[PDB]
RNA sequence: GGAUAGUGGCCUACCAUGGUUUCAACGGGUAACGGGGAAUAAGGGUUCGAUUCCGGAGAGGGAGCCUGAGAAACGGCUACCACAUCCAAGGAAGGCAGCAGGCGCGCAAAUUACCCAAUCCUAAUUCAGGGAGGUAGUGACAAUAAAUAACGAUACAGGGCCCAUUCGGGUCUUGUAAUUGGAAUGAGUACAAUGUAAAUACCUUAACGAGGAACAAUUGGAGGGCAAGUCUGGUGCCAGCAGCCGCGGUAAUUCCAGCUCCAAUAGCGUAUAUUAAAGUUGUUGCAGUUAAAAAGCUCGUAGUUGAACUUUGGGCCCGGUUGGCCG
RNA sequence: GGACUUUUACUUUGAAAAAAUUAGAGUGUUCAAAGCAGGCGUAUUGCUCGAAUAUAUUAGCAUGGAAUAAUAGAAUAGGACG
């Protein structure tokens, strides 16, 4: 195959995606408290059983 | 606090059977300080190049100033 | 019994046959011929640092259709020339021929990776500053 | 030229990395007994697997064998002494059948909670580590301690460290430095 | 016979023609010091050991030798070869695979620091000396323990549940809450004592030291294998992804981001190797009609293998170790 | 002490046997990796448990066994006992 194809576009999309800066957000509990936060979220007060248990449903 | 102790039959008995750094910690021996370890070694090695007393070599090196 | 001598004193025949048939084992063959030392641009090592000659637009294989950004590298310990990939969109702006990159295996036991034809190596660092770091923003490329 | 300081690792790691059923049952243990790692569960399963292994290797021998009796009773008596093995099922065909929660049950994490004193598995965590409750006068800050079935009667708050009564402490005594400084002179 | 401390083709003289080998001699290779051991966990195996102990070999490469109980010594000498230094040009001097440190080489590895206090060693010796060794520095090699929060109050709301003719919220807490509440502790800092040869840290412990601006956890992934979105924006077979299968050519469940989510977590990715998965090296344990594989055929030496039969059967005695019904 | 003995393989037990490593006992390094400690008293002039056990496989040595599998013997009798 060809080897000397163009290089002008090196970085095209990364350099033209609009930068939407991150958003400041509540600090997450780093440690056992997170495993606890997973426990009560997953098993204690379970949110929905709409057929099955969705773990990241946006527009359901 | 769990430690270890010695009690000697006399104070003379201690100042000979005791480590010389413990008598420093107490006061029963003045810390006679000397030049650094790697200074004494260099002194020894410098000393090893002179066969004899040496001050006889100071006379012949006084002849150097003439020539 | 189909072949293998079941006799109680046939150990030599059984050892030697194994010895002989190990050679059909692809890995056993390379390990004893020292192929990594003989062949294989890297001297048998995990990485190898080299120097960039020219920047190549290797065109991907089918059914893909792209231009995969790569650099021809002349390994220091070897002088062997090797064309290696520069991953991660961008990153061909970091290399700048005559530079000193650190190559690494591509993770297919030789065997060029994907649609990239005949590229068995990828860049990990340039100018000693960690391609990944340059990509994000963590480090900056050195003076020259 | 020194005798090599020996070491060993205290945990194993599961082969299937994303077995969802296994992950479920793990979080439950971490959430019940207040752990922070899967390694805190991996460790116990590692310790438990070797214990079974000795038991397995011993059963294959003939009953009342010298090694089997000597080392078998030791294993039984040790597990009993820390309170993991029941008094009746005390002949090592049950130590083969031991499960993870039995070991988790003896951690100073849990006895400190089971016997009041924390009202929460996680309050137990923070109390233990923070120079609070002891065994004798011997303070202990390791949530995994294996309360040994007879040191169970000695899990009280520390002689230091309020909640056992020695002093308020810097955070509380600071308020006593603003109640007597703003109100008085 | 000579030589050695001594055996011996160790060497010499004389004589003889022997010595090894398909049960692989001889030769080649080794990215080869051997071993205790290391990694991988059904077993059988596979792979590795330069390197904490033991043995051997070496001191830039060869050879030679002095001293001596012991060296073919190298921090001893002599010579040559290769290095390489100083000079007044006449000459003289060096051997870090000791401890540090430097250059080179590379993917790849730390201080030109302190002490003989310990462990031991040497001497004429209780003392001196010891870069042996110990101390500290550098140090995410590997290994252990396991902080980044814990508990109330209250504001709607929900599920319990007694009643339900019908207002509902009442006291059992499930917790999501954009106001609150006093509690706790070392990370750090630091009198002091402790530690230490002297210091440093650790273990102790005055005075300080937590509310989101923090004392603010990361590293990968979120189509399948594979745990976690068919969300919004961007690009438009480009840029890039993608171990493997495959994504991207204008509504992208794979790219570039935001959001949210998963996994492991003071750790996590990648590369290379190796082991398991591999009964894809198969002794245990493979396959060979057609998928890879029975020599065209027969003889046949080495090798492996090889029918059945030769004191069986009956009798007496001694004393052991479990287990029973009993104590 | 004298006089002689067909050869072997296998299996049993045992001696000979470094430590660290491994497996493993005892012991609450605050836990644990470790370590080989330590535990008791009259804690004002000592009492005292330890520092196990196992594997150590080919060869060599020692011993019990005599199935399995080899070897040798008396045929031109140049046989066997006395
Ligand atoms: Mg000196
Ligand atoms: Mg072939
Ligand atoms: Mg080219
Ligand atoms: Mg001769
Ligand atoms: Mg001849
Ligand atoms: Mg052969
Ligand atoms: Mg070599
Ligand atoms: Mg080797
Ligand atoms: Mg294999
Ligand atoms: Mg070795
Ligand atoms: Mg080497
Ligand atoms: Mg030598
Ligand atoms: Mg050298
Ligand atoms: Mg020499
Ligand atoms: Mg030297
Ligand atoms: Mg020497
Ligand atoms: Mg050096
Ligand atoms: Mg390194
Ligand atoms: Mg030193
Ligand atoms: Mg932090
Ligand atoms: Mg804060
Ligand atoms: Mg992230
Ligand atoms: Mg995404
Ligand atoms: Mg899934
Ligand atoms: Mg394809
Ligand atoms: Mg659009
Ligand atoms: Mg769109
Ligand atoms: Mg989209
Ligand atoms: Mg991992
Ligand atoms: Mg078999
Ligand atoms: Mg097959
Ligand atoms: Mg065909
Ligand atoms: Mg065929
Ligand atoms: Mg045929
Ligand atoms: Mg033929
Ligand atoms: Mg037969
Ligand atoms: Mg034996």
């Amino acid at each position: 195959a060809k080897v000397h194809g163009s290089l002008a576009r090196a970085g095209k999309v990364k350099s033209q995606t609009p930068k939407v800066e991150k958003t400041e957000k509540p600090k997450k509990p780093k440690g056992r408290a997170y495993k606890r936060l997973l426990y009560t979220r997953r098993f204690v007060n379970v949110t929905l059983v709409n057929g099955k248990r969705r773990m990241n449903p946006g527009p359901s | 606090s769990v430690g270890f102790g010695l009690v000697y039959n006399s104070v003379a008995e201690a100042k000979k059977f005791e480590p010389t750094y413990r008598l420093v910690r107490y006061g029963l021996a003045e810390k006679v300080e000397k030049a650094s370890r790697q200074q004494r070694k260099q002194k020894k090695n410098r000393d090893k190049k002179i066969f004899g007393t040496g001050k006889r070599l100071a006379k012949k090196v006084a002849r150097r100033n003439a020539d | 019994g189909k072949g293998k001598p079941r006799g109680l004193n046939s150990a030599r025949k059984l050892r030697v046959h194994r010895r002989n048939n190990r050679w059909a084992e692809n890995n056993y063959k390379k390990r004893l011929l020292g192929t990594a030392f003989k062949s294989s641009p890297f001297g048998g090592s995990s990485h190898a640092k080299g120097i960039v000659l020219e920047k190549l637009g290797i065109e991907s294989k089918q059914p893909n259709s792209a231009i995969r950004k790569c650099v021809r590298v002349q390994l220091i310990k070897n002088g062997k020339k090797v064309t290696a990939f520069v991953p991660n969109d961008g990153c061909l702006n970091f290399v700048d021929e005559n530079d000193e990159v650190l190559l690494a295996g591509f993770g297919r036991k030789g065997k060029a990776k994907g649609d990239i034809p005949g590229v068995r190596f990828k860049v990990v660092k340039v100018s000693g500053v960690s391609l990944l770091a340059l990509w994000k923003e963590k480090k900056e490329k050195p003076r020259s | 030229p020194r005798a090599p300081r020996t070491y060993s690792k205290t945990y194993s790691t599961p082969k299937r990395p994303y077995e969802s059923s296994r992950l479920d049952a793990e979080l439950k243990l971490a959430g019940e007994f207040g752990l922070k790692n899967k390694k805190e569960i991996y460790r116990i399963s590692f310790q438990l697997s070797k214990i079974r292994r000795a038991a397995r290797d011993l059963l294959t021998r003939d009953e009342k064998d010298p090694k089997r009796l000597f080392e078998g009773n030791a294993l039984i008596r040790r597990l009993v002494r820390v309170g993991v093995l029941s008094e009746d099922k005390k002949k090592l065909d049950y130590v083969l059948a031991l499960k993870v929660e039995d070991f988790l049950e003896r951690r100073l994490q849990t006895q400190v909670y089971k016997l009041g004193l924390a009202k929460s598995v996680h309050h137990a965590r923070v109390l233990i580590t923070q120079r609070h409750i002891a065994v004798g006068k011997q303070i202990v800050n390791i949530p995994s301690f294996m309360v040994r079935l007879d040191s169970e009667k000695h899990i009280d708050f520390a002689p230091t460290s309020p909640f056992g009564g020695a002093r308020p402490g810097r955070v509380a005594r600071r308020n006593a430095a603003r109640k007597a400084e703003a109100s008085g002179e």
